[PDB]
RNA sequence: CGUGGAAGUCUGUUAGAGUUGGUGUCCUACAAUACCCUCUCGUGAUCUAUGUGUAGGGGUGAAAGGCCCAUCGAGUCCGGCA
RNA sequence: GCGAAAGCCAAGGCCUGUCGGGAGCAACCAACGUUAGGGAAUUCGGCAAGUUAGUCCCGUACCUUCGGAAGAAGGGAUGCC
RNA sequence: GGUCUUAAGGUAGCGUAGUACCUUGCCGCAUCAGUAGCGGCUUGCAUGAAUGGAUUAACCAGAGCUUCACUGUCCCAACGUUGGGCCCGGUGAACUGUACAUUCCAGUGCGGAGUCUGGAGACACCCAGGGGGAAGCAAAGACCCUAUGGA
RNA sequence: CGAGUGGCUUGCUACCUCGAUGUCGGUUCCCUCCAUCCUGCCCGUGCAGAAGCGGGCAAGGGUGAGGUUGUUCGCCUAUUAAAGGAGGUCGUGAGCUAGGUUUAGACCGUCGUGAGACAGGUCGGCUGCUAUCUACUGGGUGUGUAGGUGUCUGACAAGAACGACCGUAUAGUACGAGAGGAACUACGGUUGGUGGCCACUGGUGUACCGGUUGUUCGAGAGAGCACGUGCCGGGUAGCCACGCCACACGGGGUAAGAGCUGAACGCAUCUAAGCUCGAAACCCACUUGGAAAAGAGACACCGCCGAGGUCCCGCGUACAAGACGCGGUCGAUAGACUCGGGGUGUGCGCGUCGAGGUAACGAGACGUUAAGCCCACGAGCACUAACAGACCAA
């Protein structure tokens, strides 16, 4: 993949409960793979800010649930470290369920994003309130 | 720069930057500005705090 | 049917035992292709510091912008360059020939050396030449040493001793080249031989640490779980199978970690030069304060503060080099807190 | 609504009795059955001291072939016996 | 304090649960404290550990042999002057 | 099959059961995925009425499963605390010992060798370690068979 | 249908062990095999491309996470370059686990007159030992080579020190009607492994500072105890990973394969002699060890009545003993003091305010006060202590 210009402490494991910050339906997502990962034995496989992960949909609407779709992590609550040194962290873990070509599944992205994520996939930045 | 909490001037290539729900950015010089904050304290209320004296 | 696993550590940098010398030995040495000179200096090092930096690579998205980079700050002095020696072609591999001394000696150098009262530089030069023209002089090594009392921080006055290559051009010209450092007071340094931006090999005895176990020192597992709690904590599966009924040196036991010689490729020289600029403020902790010549290494360098380290031009370098970084900020901010 | 204060009733390391898990500690032990934490019962078919009765193909047994002095699908001692 | 509870302290008893000295005192072990992010992915199995907790107020389902379930659940309160 | 054995020929119920071989039975619930668990079906290898059947509030250090909460169980390990461990003074056992013994790789041999054969390696002594081997030490195998054994 | 190889399955035999060689599965840690799953290089195609299918060389590296089940196996999910198989007493209990098998208790079904049985199911159910030898990991003491200090050499030894993937340009290009859609090369990153390091982020921090509950010292001040910090908040150094830095290219020789020249055999022929190429594989390159390499090494200087070393002393860049490194008055080695740099967060006392209360009294607020208290770091500073002095030695 393209260089997120940011080394990244990947936060979440497969198996961990995300936010789901758009209108699509989902609430509450959960880690199943991640995409291009491998690891080594014993190790739990781990996701981070600007990985496309694959996610299951344990809350929302009757249509919505218990369906397997891809996504993307957009916020982290593990720091990561930006060329300039500074570390930024999010409030919360959330991702934004995505389509084959990388479109969002919704219209509208609830709450921020971090501009690394904005710079690899940019159907989901073109569809950001906030960019920090 | 300057800490959105404590006041001083934060060393470059140092310190965290705090994006909370809404959007709003807070950018903290060092880990015990980060707890003060947790802790529910208010800046100007700890005498030991630039913003305060 | 049980997943597979690499195993624990490497086997490169064995056996796991004491150096010899805390003074850092090279084991190769840079090709002939500039000009005649010295291929290598040394120093002490101090501490870290950060540094903000202009990007370099053309390659680079973020080329013109500023980026933080880590950096460890070694004090270098000049050194002396008090003997040349000359290895010969033997069939049994290189041997030493003869050694060039001098006059002029570091008046605290008797600490380490039987300093020459009574040698003939004329007759050995001689020696040297026969040989050239006979066609079996191997290489040019200069012998050379630090000057500790140079810097305040470190406790020792007992110059560290070590050889260093002379490569160039022709056998001929760089066996001048080397007489005529050795001549004057064999005085030198990190200028001469390095440029800021350049990649430099690292050489360095590491930080002991005594005796550790295999979760240590091999990065073995932990016992997990149930294992954990009925008197095996930090203790291997097994020592080996039932046959062969022997323990093979390549299961990952209990023993000596740190101390050992390691050689770090591949480090950017950040800026040399001469001064206060890049102590921190109230000393470095457990050092102390720099004013005198210097070099900033990116990243991190074997061994601990005080400790001796060897510079030598990249025998293998990825990157083309990218002369005198911009070295916009340079921290000096206390190192407690 | 109050009174009343029942209970093989509840909570309880009250005293006391027991002994679920840790398969922890110990395992030439502190100990030929121990140590710690955890856990159960704790007004009753309760627990306990002393005195007293039942004796070996016999006792005793809310029964596990349990127990009858570190000895039990037939105690222990000596004898039959070399 | 509800208390013959905990914790602290008298009266009284003791330093005899009877070998000591030294090393910032390493590995390893027994007991134990704290660990970012994740949160049972560990394991036959949440085994081990942890979580909750005292008291008052409000509120309390299915089922029921009408005794019970029930401290169900859930929510709030709590110091000093 | 539309009586015959041997008297009758399984009724209420419950049912893939702590009983169901086939079996991970089929369908459904739940999960990304559920030889699990629960519900329904159920021809039940070989359920079933005091050899008690069924149902069940309450009770339980009883067996299995699910959710919320929690967390070093795990990802993946780190640092610290106390007693040991290590060195010194004093005290002072035991297990074990045919002999020899610095082994390793192959081979051979009653086919599972430190000791035989061929090679390789190997200067002696000591300290600490975790236990690969001595088919390690501890117990005249509990299993199996045998004895014109015992209970 | 015929010929074999292996010793992974099963069966056969009864050679070895019954004065015992602990047993399924799993786990942990190490080595290996190739009949190759991926990665490298190749041949063929019912080979346009892309994607495949089949075959060859090849064991360097990799081959992971999860749901049911004790399961091995397997079924299933999502990832993946791929999620290959097998040997090592079905590797591994003087390593672990006890879920299964495999006692003594009990239930169900079946069988039995019955005690009881079951190659059925089910709940419960114990795991000893202080290492003599050997083996390896690390650490010392001696002897040999035959005075000392310093610097080296390199016989040999180890390594995976690197493996793999994604993306960008190439390029919407070659190719193809279209749909679709490459490569050489150059770049950026990710992942697994590896070695090192702590400026930065993070953890710890029973150093330290603060808040505070119970009780005790009459109150106050200031303390002890509440498990080896009562609890809560913050946290320096150090140690750390979840943090940061570093880990090629290219030569040489080959395999499969592609060829050149070329004869036996006037031609032909990649082979018979000769030669050019060509794998992640081999060798070198690179890192680590390495004068005990018995051919027991080399160089330079100092020295044989004196070079050097040991003890002693102050200490750590070292450390379980031993070892190692530095300093020792011609000195900054350690401590004290003072600064600097840091931690906490505003001291005791006094003044004013303070809901009230006649007053007594009064939780608390502000000021004095970036105060008080503290520091495993640095600097300054010979003030105290590195004194005295012994020994070995060609
Ligand atoms: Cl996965
Ligand atoms: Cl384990
Ligand atoms: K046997
Ligand atoms: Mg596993
Ligand atoms: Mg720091
Ligand atoms: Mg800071
Ligand atoms: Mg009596
Ligand atoms: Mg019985
Ligand atoms: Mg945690
Ligand atoms: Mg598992
Ligand atoms: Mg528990
Ligand atoms: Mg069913
Ligand atoms: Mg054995
Ligand atoms: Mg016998
Ligand atoms: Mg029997
Ligand atoms: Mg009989
Ligand atoms: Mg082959
Ligand atoms: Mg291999
Ligand atoms: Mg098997
Ligand atoms: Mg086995
Ligand atoms: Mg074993
Ligand atoms: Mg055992
Ligand atoms: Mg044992
Ligand atoms: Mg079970
Ligand atoms: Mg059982
Ligand atoms: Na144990
Ligand atoms: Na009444
Ligand atoms: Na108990
Ligand atoms: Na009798
Ligand atoms: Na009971
Ligand atoms: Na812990
Ligand atoms: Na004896
Ligand atoms: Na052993
Ligand atoms: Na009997
Ligand atoms: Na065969
Ligand atoms: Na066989
Ligand atoms: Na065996
Ligand atoms: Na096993
Ligand atoms: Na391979
Ligand atoms: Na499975
Ligand atoms: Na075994
Ligand atoms: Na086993
Ligand atoms: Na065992
Ligand atoms: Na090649
Ligand atoms: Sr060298
Ligand atoms: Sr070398
Ligand atoms: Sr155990
Ligand atoms: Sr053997
Ligand atoms: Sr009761
Ligand atoms: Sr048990
Ligand atoms: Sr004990
Ligand atoms: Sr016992
Ligand atoms: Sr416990
Ligand atoms: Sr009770
Ligand atoms: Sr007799
Ligand atoms: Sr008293
Ligand atoms: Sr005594
Ligand atoms: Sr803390
Ligand atoms: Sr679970
Ligand atoms: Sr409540
Ligand atoms: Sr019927
Ligand atoms: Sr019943
Ligand atoms: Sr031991
Ligand atoms: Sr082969
Ligand atoms: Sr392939
Ligand atoms: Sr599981
Ligand atoms: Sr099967
Ligand atoms: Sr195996
Ligand atoms: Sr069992
Ligand atoms: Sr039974
Ligand atoms: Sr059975
Ligand atoms: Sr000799
Ligand atoms: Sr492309
Ligand atoms: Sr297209
Ligand atoms: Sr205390
Ligand atoms: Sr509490
Ligand atoms: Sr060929
Ligand atoms: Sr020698």
């Amino acid at each position: 993949m393209e260089a997120l210009g940011a080394d990244v402490t990947q936060g979440l494991e497969k198996g961990s409960l995300i936010t789901c910050a758009d209108n699509t339906g989902a609430r509450e997502l959960k880690v199943i793979s991640v995409h291009g990962y491998s690891g080594t034995k014993n190790r739990h496989p781990k996701a981070g800010l600007g990985d496309k992960i694959t996610v299951s949909v344990t809350k929302g609407t009757p249509e919505m649930r218990r369906q397997v779709l891809e996504a993307v992590v957009v916020r982290q609550r593990k720091p990561i470290r930006r060329p300039d040194g500074t570390r930024v962290k999010f409030e919360d873990n959330a991702a934004v369920i995505v389509d084959e070509n990388e479109d969002p599944r919704g219209t509208e992205l609830k709450g921020p994003i971090a501009r690394e994520v904005a710079q690899r996939f940019g159907s989901v930045a073109s569809a950001a309130t906030m960019i920090v | 720069r300057e800490c959105d909490y404590c006041g001083t001037d934060i060393e470059p290539g140092t310190g965290t930057m705090f994006v909370h729900k809404d959007g709003a950015t807070t950018h903290f010089c060092s880990s015990k500005c980060e707890n003060n904050a947790d802790l529910g304290r208010e800046a100007r209320n700890l005498e030991w705090t630039d913003t305060a004296r | 049917p049980q997943p597979s696993r690499p195993r624990k550590g490497s086997l490169g940098f064995g056996p796991r035992k004491r150096s010899t010398s805390e003074t850092p030995r090279f084991n190769s040495w840079p090709s002939d292709d500039g000009q005649p000179g010295v291929q290598g200096f040394a120093g002490y090092k101090a501490g870290m510091t950060h540094v903000v930096l202009v990007n370099d690579e053309p390659n680079s998205p973020r080329e013109g912008m500023e980026e933080t980079v880590p950096v460890t700050v070694i004090e270098t002095p000049p050194m002396r360059a008090v003997a040349l020696r000359a290895y010969e072609d033997t069939p049994y591999g290189q041997r030493p020939l003869t050694e060039v001394w001098t006059d002029e000696f570091h008046s605290e150098l008797d600490r380490t050396l039987d300093v020459p009262e009574d040698h003939d530089p004329d007759a050995a030069e001689e020696q040297i030449r026969d040989a050239h023209e006979a066609g079996d002089l191997g290489d040019l090594r200069l012998i050379t040493h630090t000057v500790p009392d140079a810097v305040p921080s470190v406790p020792k006055k007992k110059p560290d001793v070590m050889e260093t290559r002379v490569g160039g051009g022709s056998v001929s010209d760089r066996l001048d080249h080397a007489l005529d450092i050795v001549e004057d007071g064999g005085e030198h340094a990190m200028n001469d031989i390095f440029r800021a931006g350049e990649y430099a090999d690292v050489a360095g005895v590491t930080k002991g640490k005594g005796t550790q176990g295999p979760v240590k020192r091999w990065g073995v597992q932990k016992r997990k779980g149930k294992h954990a709690r009925q008197g095996w904590r930090r203790r291997i599966g097994n020592l080996g199978p039932w046959n062969p009924s022997r323990v093979r040196s390549t299961v990952p036991q209990q023993g000596q970690t740190g101390y050992h010689q390691r050689t770090e490729l591949n480090k950017r020289l950040i800026d040399i030069g001469e001064g206060d600029e890049p102590t921190v403020d109230g000393g470095f902790v457990n050092y102390g304060e720099v004013d005198g010549p210097y070099t900033l290494v990116k990243g991190s360098v074997p061994g601990p503060d005080k400790r001796l380290v060897r510079f030598r031009p990249a025998v293998r370098p990825n990157d083309q080099p990218r002369l005198d970084p911009e070295v916009r900020y340079v921290s000096n901010e206390s190192n407690q807190g």
